[PDB]
């Protein structure tokens, strides 16, 4: 049985535990290609089910995702409960190495769910986004305001009846919003932001803006300060909202890949990988070994690129302005290889449904060998010159520290999670794309996640990625770069150019789109900045019915107020430098 | 019946085959040679499924689902591995000889063969040998021929010969060298040849008119519309690209036209793309023609109309119900005139009275195929109401259908039905001034003048019922033919009487009403059909008004000093000299039209109205069904200087500017509400389509496919800034892809058929409740009137027989599908298909005048000595001259008129 | 041919005043201080052009001011999100004369691939643009090429030498389009390297 086969996961012990606790008629098991047990729960039992899952002997400790779905236009809902809308909750048990998706059905008139924030504190921003884009209210939310769109926005854009395209520009509304920006500070009240006890008459409220662009993007933080100390802060995000999920409903399965590239714009093929894996699950495609090795090599090259930018920008944020020049030279060596292979630098859009766009060009191994010879001396030089400097250490060690429990309750993944001692990397826990055939280690911290431990963990991750790249260079399999499946999009170009049935398949795949049979698929990968996941719902058409992108930077930015409370503003900017986020990842 | 497909239970009709039953259930089985309207023949072998004897059977056997009845307790599997392998092998065998042609093939993106190649999963070629090749034929100006792409599915010949009764298309050769086409190069002679471009699943037969300005299906902007070229009211999907009307596709209406159009509707759309159309309001100031915008045109027209002492309005059967009503409201009911002549108005109102007061049910176009005997009186149906002629051919094949049903043959086994029937057919009797295209299947044809055809109808009615008035002076041979018709009509379970206004005779319609009444009095399930002239002839008849002669009298006497002519060239309904003199006498002529007509030279103001592609409205077809047509595209999207509005919008704004000195562009639903409030006989046009607030789960209905391309480049040469999406306040459709076109959406107006995996016209299967039936949530369009409880009295005005007077030549109308309709004859592709102008003569009359075939003779009508070449008509009765109605220079009002000094030029 | 901002006029250009105008234009075009403003991925390519492997400092354009008052050039390097459009307009209004604008990348040019509800379709909908760079992202040397194009545009503009004496109108040269300038060499291309190699 292939890994993409539709399964109900009734053999999962969590299904038997839920049946013993709540009864057989309390929930409905849905068969998916998500790889996880999908369980439809009544709305009135959601908090009970969540508490039961949190109190299991090997408990579900992290709320991985929480979002909504407009099911009104979905025609293939066989075996599913009646629902105009739905809200899903993806929960992860690291100790079990398992996960469960809970789905709550909602009628159009009764669009309210109990809040999940008492069980999982990252449900705050997840429910705010679900309210913003779908109009689903969450009862008991401390402050349920829009998080992506401005507060004076009409409608909920992820609803199926909301038009996707840009509306006509108007200078009058730009003038009005400029006036709101001008008198935003004059009419600032802490109550609408969730802040309290401000203006005591000792705290000040200070807004941060687009004044420190360290390649992360534009966003705002309003800080409540007792003198120099942060007593509370909320981040203002949505300034980088691109409507990428709505675009997922707007593009074909093939023509959405460039948009996947720009979700986390320092990641490239890393961003492409979960989307094409989830589409290949929908299509029932198993890629050959050469495709797996090529995709792993591209992912690790882009992981090294992103880590180089992250480490150098952290060093620049601390104050040492020199290593960014050399690290971008190393990024140019990576770009030499990536340009030669894919034809592009930052957004290659090179992965395909069923494979990659072209075969490897002749001479790729020379460029890979040159980069693998160039990198280690440069990395050691950066370590000795900057990361072992005691001023940088005094600026970063012990700054914005959190443990394993705080990382689990906020959905922190990647190096921030592993610096707390939790050994959870997707490439080892849930292997994908042939990562199990590579010899590499997962660096973990001592139990405490500071700025410094996160940065050094990413340095060790860079070294491990260099090891994986060495293995990719030494053992690259001979074979096809595209699968021999009819839904491989596009087909191999030479057969398209001389064979009529292949030309027909190409013609219909690039124009109307490949038809993905109606299913739900999920793919989780270890991205550059944490765990990135694609959750795709196909309604049997050539476009996605729903494209949900879970990004780790959203969770990290939500964790910011809990970790930085009681610190200084300098600690905050160092913390932002050490998070490894981009605003495109946060806002999608 | 109960079937089990892949272990799932389904309830189906046992009289259906497994292919149409499984397609009606939403299951996907690839198929080529089967069509819902043509039956099953089992040729292509694509539709293989695995049938098991019972539930406890694992072996099974491969069967053709189209040839297998969907009987009770039938166990089949579609997703069986051997069935999937065989279906892929059938696609592969078709692919061995198929040309590498998809980029340069007009079927691409709309091709059933492409869809089934992808559906079977065949994408790898292992055949390595040569491909067979064919030369192409020239098939005329409408259909392009490319025999390389043929998969030998036999759909074309089955449709063209067995369905449409065409004679000049066939299959030649044998084995893998079978050829589909004409026996030699020439134009396809069938009036329904254009349906080949949708019947053929490949790109062999393609739309040449679309091929000139070709674009793919995903790039089209579609709207549900009604064909404007005659009164039948076939549902169409016009598709536009880059501001020009590109194609007319068939829009499935299970009540009216189902799968098929006629060639006039399919190819006569070219007048929309004419470059001489008015695009802006133009005011004639002396010898100058200045261009106005909408507001100042309204202000100037309103000022001049306010200064006038009496304003009259002249409507047209070309215009919609809303436009004619808006003109009637602008000028007043007592000042409103229908644009047709007095005799045409009398015939149209008599046909209307027979339809909605005769007590006899009038069938829809699909229902015509279920009648057991047909009498056509006077109306050359193939040239005037062509789709009715196609339906009549199906009703004629009903006898073979009944004979095969007596022998327990399934209704989809079409070859067995045709073999059992042989040449047997239901009785058909056609009367005309000459031969018709229905003479090949008619049991009898009566070639006679219109008075003699009416007398034959009156005699048939009298022999059916003695209370009907008798006819004196019937010859014994004609009496024997009358008796043959009488026993054929009396023995029929469902007789159908077809007539219309195109014969130019009131007595023909009266005789048809008498025959229908006599059949109704005997307890028969009789139906009556009236063929009108134009798309909204019945709507103009229901609205009523004075004739064009009265309007010209008002203009000539000086009682009216302002005339507003709506969508009427005025020369088809009255003599051109009288019209020109009356319009020159009037100090204000305003012409609201979308075509450059001859009366615009003397017009003081010309309002650039919208054609059907750029407008919304309602039209009433020949059976009284109100149907809404929706705007296809915004004419101002590319050319921002284009001020081309709906006629009702122009006239409503003119009325508002005349009354309150303020402009009011209004909304379509407001005008429809005004129509149904003021005219109760048109109250059913409210329910022809839902209003503009209708939504499918909150979203509008999309006009263009979801893969519509070039949004940020199609207007980039004009400006790199993308314009605002055109807003549609009038209807529930949006001028974008951001809308709903799901086959399961609860609606009746479908702009185009597309489903995932079905890009061809076969997606209409997904849009239907059952395949070949109706649309899933009802066919659009409602009937204005029900059958009345009581009928009319017998018409006692039996005319005298035709007598040839010396020196006077009675004009016999000859209609042409390509040429008689005004707008379609303006289409450039129709000029090659148009017959050359002529005059038909009896051999005795031509010998008396000393002329041969081809000699040019001259005649004077209303002081216009015009010269035409003579051709000899064998079937025309002496004392008559055959003239082609509706052509250039020959108005349709000349039918039934008389000619003087007809002599050799 | 020139366009005047106070219409299409001619060249307003004594011989000493022409030399002074050339000296001022030379000093302005050789000292262009960009504003450090990051919208999206295009800004990553811009700051890549600032690094050692490209060294945009060689053109004297590396200073990268954090205040709009000290900056001469606004590079809109990224998507003009609807929430960020008032911020961009306010930052542009806070810049002082003379100021130039480079729209960098498809998003800033036209909205790019993001014809979506939350994105303004091009920064030229509300602020004027001196140089457009196609690309998604443009590579760092494309940003340097646009910098050189801006230098050529600055080197032949006419601005007042003082605000107390003379014409105060700003004259911008109607330069020949780069497409039409390069059409002769671009159409003459026949063969390119096959994509199977490095
Ligand atoms: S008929 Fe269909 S498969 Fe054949 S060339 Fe045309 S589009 Fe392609
Ligand atoms: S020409 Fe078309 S309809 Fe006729 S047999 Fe060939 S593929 Fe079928
Ligand atoms: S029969 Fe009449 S309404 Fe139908 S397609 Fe032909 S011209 Fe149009
Ligand atoms: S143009 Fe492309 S690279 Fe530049 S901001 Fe937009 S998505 Fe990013
Ligand atoms: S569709 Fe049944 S054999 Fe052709
Ligand atoms: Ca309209």
């Amino acid at each position: 049985e292939p890994a993409w086969q539709t399964r109900d996961h009734l053999d999962d012990p969590v299904i038997g535990e839920l049946r013993n606790r709540f009864g057989p008629d309390a929930f409905t098991v849905q068969a998916t290609r998500t790889g996880v047990p999908v369980v439809w729960i009544k709305r009135e039992q959601l908090l009970e089910v969540g508490d039961f899952l949190k109190k299991l002997p090997k408990p579900y400790v992290m709320l991985f995702d929480l979002h909504g779905m407009d099911e009104r236009l979905r025609t293939h809902r066989e075996g599913l409960p009646a629902a105009d809308f739905s809200v899903f909750y993806h929960l992860i048990s690291i100790d079990r190495n398992r996960d469960i998706m809970l789905k709550v059905a909602l009628a159009e008139n009764d669009l309210h769910v109990p809040t999940f924030t008492k069980l999982f504190p990252n449900a705050n921003w997840y429910e705010r986004e679900t309210w913003d884009l779908f109009g689903i209210t969450f009862d008991g939310h401390p402050n349920l305001r829009r998080i992506m769109m401005p507060q004076t926005w009409k409608g909920h854009p992820l609803r199926k009846d909301y038009p996707a395209r840009a509306t006509e520009f108007s200078p009058f509304e730009l003038t009005k919003a400029k006036q709101d920006l001008e008198m935003e500070a004059l009419t600032f009240k802490p109550e609408e932001w969730g802040m309290k006890r401000g203006t005591n008459e000792d705290f000040m409220f200070l807004n941060l803006g687009p004044n420190h662009p360290s390649a992360h993007g534009a966003f705002r933080i309003v800080l409540q300060l007792d003198g120099e100390e942060i007593v509370d802060c909320v981040p203002d995000i949505g300034y980088h909202h691109r409507g990428a999920e709505k675009m997922g409903e707007r593009q074909s399965w093939h023509s959405y890949i460039p948009y996947t590239d720009r979700i986390e714009y320092l990641g490239g093929c890393v961003n492409e990988m979960p989307y094409v894996l989830a589409v290949e699950k929908l299509a029932g495609i198993t890629v050959p070994d050469r495709v797996n090795v090529i995709r792993v090599m591209l992912s690790e090259l882009f992981r090294i690129n992103s880590h180089l930018l992250y480490i150098s920008t952290f060093i620049q944020d601390v104050g040492a302005m020199t290593p960014v020049f050399f690290a971008f030279t190393d990024r140019q060596k990576i770009y030499d290889l990536v340009e030669a292979i894919t034809g592009f630098r930052m957004h290659p859009a090179w992965f395909r449904i069923g494979g990659v766009a072209h075969d490897l060009p002749r001479g790729w191994d020379r460029l890979l060998r040159e980069f693998l010879d160039w990198m280690p001396k440069r990395l050691a030089s950066y370590e000795k010159a900057a990361l072992q400097n005691t001023i940088l250490k005094g600026r970063s060690q012990g700054v914005a520290a959190y443990g394993a429990k705080e990382a689990l309750e906020w959905g922190t993944t990647g190096a921030g999670l592993r610096a707390t001692g939790i050994d959870f990397d997707v490439r080892k826990a849930r292997p994908y794309s042939g990562y199990e055939n590579f010899d590499f280690e997962i660096p973990v911290g001592g139990g405490v996640s500071d700025c410094y431990t996160r940065v050094m963990l990413k340095v060790e991750e860079l070294r491990q990625s260099l090891r994986i790249l060495e293995q990719c260079l030494n053992n690259m399999p001979e074979g096809p770069f595209k699968a021999d499946h009819p839904l491989t999009t596009p087909p191999p170009k030479e057969r398209t150019l001389q064979h009529i049935e292949t030309l027909i398949t190409h013609f219909l795949q690039v124009s109307w789109g490949p038809v993905m049979p109606a299913n739900e698929s999920f793919q989780m990968i270890e991205a550059t900045k944490g765990i990135n996941s694609y959750y795709l719902t196909s309604d049997g058409s050539t476009m996605s019915y729903r494209t949900r992108v879970r990004t780790p930077s959203f969770a990290h930015l939500q964790q910011i107020p809990a970790a930085i409370r009681g610190s200084l503003v300098s600690d905050l900017i160092v913390y932002l430098g050490s998070i490894d986020f981009v605003m495109s990842d946060v806002d999608r | 019946a109960t079937i089990h497909v892949d272990g799932k239970e389904y309830e189906v009709n046992g009289a259906d085959n497994l292919l149409e039953a499984c397609l009606s259930l939403g299951l996907d089985i690839p198929y080529f040679c089967w069509h819902p309207a043509l039956g099953s023949v089992g040729a292509c072998r694509q539709c293989a499924v695995k049938q098991y004897q019972n539930a406890e059977d694992t072996r099974g056997r491969l069967v053709m689902s189209c040839m297998t009845p969907a009987s009770d307790g039938t166990f089949i599997s579609i997703d069986d591995e051997e069935a999937k392998q065989f279906r892929e092998s059938v696609v592969e065998w078709l692919m061995t000889n198929h040309p590498h042609d998809c980029p340069v093939c007009e079927e691409g993106g709309n091709c059933h063969l492409q869809d089934m190649t992808v559906m079977t999963g065949h994408s790898f070629r292992r055949y390595r040998f040569t491909k067979r090749t064919h030369r192409n034929q020239d098939l005329g100006p409408f259909i392009s021929h490319e025999m390389n792409r043929c998969i030998a599915c036999y759909r074309c010949v089955r449709y063209y010969k067995d369905y449409a009764d065409g004679t000049d298309l066939g299959v030649y050769g044998a084995h893998d060298n079978v050829y589909f086409g004409r026996p030699e190069d020439g134009t396809l002679e069938s009036e329904f040849s254009g349906n080949l471009v949708e019947i053929c699943p490949t790109g062999v037969f393609t739309d040449k008119t679309h091929s000139e300005r070709y674009n793919r299906k995903w790039d089209m902007q579609f709207a549900p519309s009604i064909c404007q070229q005659c009164s039948i009211g076939c549902n169409i999907s016009p598709g536009e690209r880059y501001g020009e009307l590109r194609r007319i596709e068939n829009r499935y209406n299970g009540t009216v036209n189902h799968y098929f159009l006629c060639d006039r509707g399919r190819f006569g759309y070219g007048y929309v793309n004419l470059k001489d159309r008015p695009r802006q309001p133009v005011q004639r100031r002396g010898d100058d023609f200045i261009t106005l915008n909408a507001e100042q045109a309204m202000q100037g027209a309103a000022d001049i109309l306010r200064q006038s002492k009496k304003v009259i309005g002249i409507g047209s059967p070309r215009a919609s119900v809303e436009s004619n009503f808006a003109l009637r409201e602008l000028v007043g009911e007592e000042n409103f005139y229908t644009g047709i002549a007095h005799g045409e108005q009398e015939r149209l109102q008599l046909a209307l009275k027979v339809l909605r007061e005769g007590g006899i049910y009038t069938p829809a176009l699909r229902e015509i195929e279920s009648y057991d005997a047909v009498l056509v009186l006077g109306e050359d149906v193939t040239q005037t109401g062509a789709r009715v002629a196609l339906a009549v051919r199906q009703a004629v094949k009903g006898k073979a259908r009944e004979m095969a049903a007596a022998q327990k043959v399934a209704d989809w086994q079409i070859a067995a039905i045709l073999n059992i029937g042989q040449r047997a057919k239901h009785p058909l009797f056609v009367t005309n001034v000459d031969d018709t295209r229905l003479d090949d299947i008619a049991a009898w044809t009566y070639r006679a003048p219109v008075e003699d055809q009416a007398r034959l109808g009156f005699a048939i009615a009298h022999a059916l019922d003695n209370s009907a008035p008798a006819v004196d002076g019937i010859e014994p041979e004609l009496q024997s033919k009358i008796d043959v018709i009488v026993q054929a009509l009396a023995g029929a379970k469902k007789p159908l009487i077809i007539s219309g206004t195109n014969a130019g005779s009131l007595e023909v319609i009266q005789a048809a009403a008498n025959v229908a009444k006599a059949l109704k009095g005997r307890g028969a399930d009789v139906g009556i059909t009236m063929i009108a002239r134009s798309v909204n002839s019945m709507g103009l008849g229901i609205m009523g008004g004075g004739s064009l002669e009265e309007a010209l009298t008002e203009l000539e006497t000086g009682r009216a000093d302002a005339v507003v002519v709506l969508e009427n060239d005025l020369h088809r309904h009255a003599s051109a000299i009288r019209v020109n003199a009356a319009l020159a006498k009037a100090p204000l002529v305003m012409v609201v039209d979308h075509q450059r007509t001859a009366i615009m030279e003397n017009a003081h103001l010309v309002l650039s109205a919208a054609s059907f592609a750029e407008s919304d409205g309602t039209v009433i077809n020949n059976e009284g069904r109100a149907q809404r047509f929706f705007q296809v595209y915004d004419p101002a999207y590319y050319d921002s200087k284009t001020v081309m509005l709906e006629s009702w919008r122009w006239l409503h704004s003119l009325h508002s500017t005349l009354l309150s000195r303020e402009v009011d562009w209004t909304q379509l639903d407001h005008v429809i509400d005004a129509v149904v409030a003021k005219i109760p006989e048109l109250a059913g046009i409210k329910d022809a389509a839902p209003d503009a607030t209708f939504r499918i789960r909150g979203q509008k209905l999309a006009r263009e496919p979801h893969r519509y391309s070039g949004r940020t480049a199609m207007r980039a040469n004009i400006s790199v800034h993308e314009p605002r999406q055109p807003q549609d306040i009038d209807t529930m459709f949006t001028f974008s892809m951001e809308g709903n076109n799901q086959p399961t959406a609860h609606r009746s107006q479908v702009p185009f058929a597309w489903a995932p995996g079905w890009n061809s016209p076969q997606a209409w299967n997904k849009f239907q409740d059952e395949v070949g039936g109706k649309l899933r949530f009802g066919d659009p369009g409602v009937r204005l009137f029900e059958t009345s409880e009581n009928g009319l009295d017998y018409f006692t005005s039996v005319p005298a027989r035709f007598q040839p007077q010396d020196g006077k030549w009675r004009i016999a109308p000859y209609y042409h599908l390509f040429g008689s309709d005004e707008l379609s004859q303006r289409a450039p592709v129709f000029q090659s298909r148009m017959p050359q102008p002529y005059i038909k003569l009896n051999p005795a009359d031509a010998a008396k005048l000393g002329v041969n075939a081809g000699t040019r003779v001259s005649f004077s009508y209303d002081g216009n000595t015009v010269t035409l070449p003579v051709e000899i008509a064998e079937g025309l009765t002496a004392g008559q001259v055959g003239l082609p109605m509706g052509m250039s220079g020959i108005a349709p009002v000349l039918a039934g008129a008389h000619l003087e000094d007809l002599k050799e030029a | 041919d020139y366009t005047l901002t106070r219409e299409i006029v001619t060249d307003p250009l004594n011989v000493f005043m022409g030399k002074l105008n050339d000296m001022v234009n030379w000093g302005r075009k050789n000292s262009i201080w960009p504003y450090n403003f990051g919208l999206s991925c295009c800004y990553v390519e811009m700051v890549t052009s600032f690094t050692a492997v490209h060294d945009v400092a060689r053109f004297g354009a590396e200073v990268l001011r954090a205040s709009p008052r000290q900056a001469d050039l606004m590079v809109v390097a990224g998507t003009c999100f609807t929430k960020m459009a008032p911020v961009i307009q306010r930052l542009y209004d806070q810049m002082l004369e003379p100021k130039w604008v480079i729209s960098m990348g498809a998003c800033a040019n036209s909205g790019g691939m993001y014809d979506i509800y939350s994105v303004v379709q091009g920064v030229d909908k509300f602020i004027p643009v001196d140089v457009y760079i196609p690309g998604c992202p443009p590579r760092p040397e494309a940003y340097m090429q646009a910098l050189m194009l801006l230098q050529e545009s600055i080197g032949k503009e006419r601005r007042p030498l003082s605000w107390v004496v003379g014409d105060q109108g700003v004259y911008r040269a109607n330069m020949q389009s780069e497409r039409e300038r390069k059409r002769g060499e671009r159409i003459a291309v026949t063969n390119l390297r096959t994509p199977d190699e490095i």
